[PDB]
């Protein structure tokens, strides 16, 4: 009842591109042409249509046709699917290239009994697919280069002995995107050829026999992926782009016409954050605060990013129209930091992962943000589902840093900033299975060019249920708390520049949350048994809310295996138990640290919050690890985590000392001296203070890279010996 | 609270 729509869809498109012009009562020859083109993936025909192509089923010497009247002696001599040279006016198929593509097929009685012709026809169709269609959306590409390479560098040469020419066979190294750059026709042939073998039922088995990797590709591509190709092709068409924009503009017409003034004011301040105003900041500053603002070398501290540094710095300039540093001021600045933040709603949601009630900001602003959010939530009430259309893809241009600053640091090739580093790419695609949107996604109806720092191009498949708001500029504002499943990640070329296309499908946030919850439950069964804790204890927690969601979860495991394989099993158990006894937690999250209870719950003042890659909270006996960022030159998260476990070791040892109080062993005079001496030998960060030095040192000593283990030994021996004492002390005592 | 700060975005 739904397959028939497909046959229905066929006849439709046929009506156009398929034009018969024969002698032998067309009713038959035509019937044959339908049975032949019926084997070809429906969407390839609509794509051919989209680019103005046409299929002509004529009689006799094919070159004896209007469309082929102009063919140049060179393009009059072809080569069949097998490489055998032929003469056009003697063959039965030909696909004319150009800004007015032509497919001419010689009307023959049988194409069934003749598995050879059919193969060739499909080969010229495949040639159309790769050369005339895919080429308009920059493909085949890297994904295909992969199938090609797998074929050659595979021990079984029979793969090559079927799809590659000798030109490809000889080529030494793998085929790089560069190769393809100046060999498009080469790849297109192979593509076309494999498409051919696949399409023609008889030669399909052969493909799957000697070139499985190829079969697979062409299989997946024709059974699904292709439809996305058609989608991208359409996105290139001006009229298609606008026909789409209109239907949607229409589906939300009432919603818009009825939208109030305030309504628009909200949608507006949600797209462009309000920066803090001097006349207010200055005005707010208490008498002493305002005064104290003059003895400050703002550039002194660190918790103030350059933007903030400069901003603050210009506050003096207005006050001057008149007549390191202490911690009382350090306090003053930790206070102003909060006040000089832009009022950025979506930002607020991302940072809190949706917990808009977090006491990580001053009550009044917390409230101001809640009011507006509860409102936008009310405004974005009408769902996208409509009778004006079915599947609807929306696009979003994203910055890799938003998901993982660490990989984002080496995403673009440093020699050619137009290419994407296959290395970081692979690592980035690795465990990216699901994503979550805690703030309002602002997507485009039709895909648009990106910004420089944006090398991520999302193609999202909305659910009819998904609510959204329409913007005049052709952008939709989706409702918060969306669930997204990653369906495909690949490298693509667009505008002589490489991008990572992410193909995602919207699903119920709960479905994703359940996965997170099931995982957190699983990870404890495992590490409770390893560490030997009570079967049902809650040690590790996944506080995952943002877009690189699944990853946070999959890296927690790996982080721990590292933690394990580098530190003494008995040190792990002794300290870990200490933590559990105090309800401690290993928190892996993607929301900024000042929004994790484990830290804010035990805060004195709010301005005393810390956001970083890692953090240890004695009061909660928990270790927090923020995944989306990049630790100050930490190779990876494993290290940062261990560094924190150092602060934990410091916290237990000190306790074992004088059990009557929670003091750090890193505070003992004996250590305050080792630090005063060797405390400048290891990482600069270690130079901060004893606790950080102890941890920095503790970390290097347990690095997966011994080169680093040696550094401590021959640079901070007095320390390397200290830490090792503390290790035995804890292990035994 | 003993951290290990990230790198300014």
């Amino acid at each position: 009842e739904r397959n028939k729509t497909q046959e229905e869809h066929l006849k439709e498109i046929m009506k156009h591109i398929v034009k018969i012009e024969v002698k032998g009562e067309e009713a038959v020859k035509k019937e044959a042409a339908e049975k032949l083109l019926e084997k070809v993936p429906s969407d390839v025909l609509e794509m051919y249509k989209a680019i103005g192509g046409k299929i002509y089923i004529v009689d006799g010497d094919i070159t004896k046709h209007i469309s082929l009247e102009a063919l140049s002696e060179d393009k009059k001599k072809i080569k069949d699917i097998y490489g055998k040279d032929a003469l056009l006016h003697e063959h039965y198929v030909y696909a004319k290239e150009g800004y007015e593509p032509v497919l001419v097929i010689q009307s023959s009685e049988d194409y069934v009994e003749n598995t050879e012709k059919a193969l060739n026809v499909y080969y010229e169709i495949g040639k159309i697919l790769s050369r005339d269609i895919l080429s308009k959306i920059n493909q085949p590409y890297q994904k295909f280069l992969d199938v090609l390479n797998t074929i050659k560098n595979a021990s079984d040469s029979d793969g090559q002995d079927l799809l590659f020419t000798n030109q490809l066979k000889e080529h030494p190294t793998d085929f790089s995107v560069e190769f393809l750059e100046q060999n498009s026709n080469e790849v297109q042939e192979v593509f076309a050829k494999a498409f051919a073998y696949y399409i023609e039922p008889q030669h399909r088995d052969v493909l799957q026999l000697y070139a499985p990797e190829a079969f697979n590709y062409m299989d997946k591509f024709n059974e699904q992926e292709i439809n996305l190709s058609l989608e991208e092709l359409k996105d290139q068409r001006m009229l298609s782009r606008y026909e789409k924009w209109e239907k949607i503009k229409q589906h939300y017409q009432h919603w818009s016409d009825s939208l109030s003034e305030e309504g628009r004011g909200l949608l507006k301040k949600l797209q462009i954050p309000i920066e803090p105003k001097k006349d207010d900041i200055i005005h707010s500053l208490s008498q002493e605060e305002k005064e104290l603002l003059k003895r400050i070398q703002i550039d002194s501290s660190d918790f103030l990013s350059t933007e903030e540094k400069e901003f603050l710095k210009k506050l003096q300039i207005d006050i001057r129209d008149s007549l390191p540093l202490s911690e009382k001021e350090k306090e003053f600045l930790k206070k102003l930091k909060l006040d000089i933040q832009p009022y950025d709603i979506n930002q607020r949601l991302q940072d809190t992962g949706g917990l808009i009630d977090s006491p990580s900001i001053n009550l009044d602003v917390r409230k101001q943000y809640k009011r507006d959010i509860q409102n936008i939530d009310a405004l974005l009430h009408q769902s996208i589902g409509s009778t004006l259309y079915n599947k609807i893809y929306l696009y979003e241009n994203m910055n890799i840093n938003n998901l993982t600053a660490t990989l984002g640091a080496d995403l673009v090739d440093s020699t050619d900033n137009t290419k994407i580093n296959r290395g970081i790419f692979n690592e980035f695609k690795k465990n990216f299975k699901y994503s979550i949107s805690s703030n309002y996604m602002i997507v485009d109806i039709n895909e648009r060019p990106a910004l420089d720092n944006e090398r991520l191009k999302w193609r999202i498949q909305l659910s009819p249920d998904t609510r959204a708001g329409y913007l005049e500029n052709g952008k939709l504002i989706l409702q918060r708390n969306i669930g997204l499943e990653i369906k495909d990640v690949q490298i693509i070329k667009q505008s002589e520049k490489e991008y990572i296309r992410i193909d995602a499908k919207v699903v119920p946030k709960s479905k994703i949350d359940t996965k997170i919850q099931e995982a957190q439950l699983n990870i404890n069964q495992e590490w409770n048994k390893a560490l030997g804790l009570p079967k049902y204890t809650k040690l590790i927690t996944f506080n995952v809310h943002n877009r690189y969601a699944s990853n946070i979860v999959e890296s927690a495991y790996l982080i721990l295996n590292e933690w394990k394989n580098n530190i003494q099993s008995d040190l792990i158990k002794k300290v870990t138990n200490y933590l559990v006894d105090g309800n401690g937690r290993f928190v892996f999250t993607d929301i900024t640290l000042p929004n994790i209870a484990e830290q804010y719950t035990h805060q004195d003042e709010i301005y005393e919050q810390v956001h970083s890659k890692g953090l240890y909270v004695p009061e909660s006996r928990s270790i927090l690890l923020h995944g989306p960022s990049k630790g100050v030159e930490l190779r990876n998260d494993s290290e940062g985590f261990i560094h924190e476990f150092g602060h934990a070791v410091d916290d237990y040892a000190g306790y074992l000392l004088d059990k009557n109080q929670s003091d750090l062993v890193t505070n003992s005079k004996k250590f305050i001296d080792i630090f005063k001496e060797e405390g400048s030998n290891l990482t600069s960060y270690g130079r901060t203070n004893e606790a950080e030095f102890f941890a920095e040192a503790f970390r290097l000593m347990h690095s997966t890279d011994h080169a680093e283990r040696l550094k401590v030994q021959k640079n901070a021996p007095k320390t390397f010996q200290f830490i090792n004492d503390q290790i035995k002390f804890i292990i035994n005592s | 609270v003993y951290p290990y700060p990230m790198e300014p975005t």
